[PDB]
């Protein structure tokens, strides 16, 4: 959980290291402008397919 | 990137330095050149 900063997508979105980074209910450009509540970022491993 | 060159289609190179309109009609062509390439090519070049 992440919470109680400033968090910049900007950054994170033009360090393009990712291959897709797709967000089905927002647009990627509009991310940094716009701020949210609840942050969760869950990790693992899946395969290609 | 060949799904980067597309209508409402971005990426890194694209938005960059070519960026195809979304009412535009045309057609869209792409193909591996490794062996028409192949031996890197610095002369190809991305901003």
């Amino acid at each position: 959980r992440i919470s109680n900063c400033v968090a910049d997508y900007s950054v994170l979105y033009n360090s393009a290291s990712f291959s897709t980074f797709k967000c089905y209910g927002v647009s990627p450009t509009k991310l940094n402008d716009l701020c949210f509540t609840n942050v969760y970022a869950d990790s693992f491993v899946i395969r290609g397919d | 990137e060949v799904r980067q060159i597309a209508p409402g289609q971005t990426g890194k190179i694209a938005d960059y330095n070519y960026k195809l309109p979304d009412d535009f009609t045309g057609c869209v062509i792409a193909w591996n050149s490794n062996n028409l390439d192949s031996k890197g090519n610095y002369n190809y070049l991305y901003r």
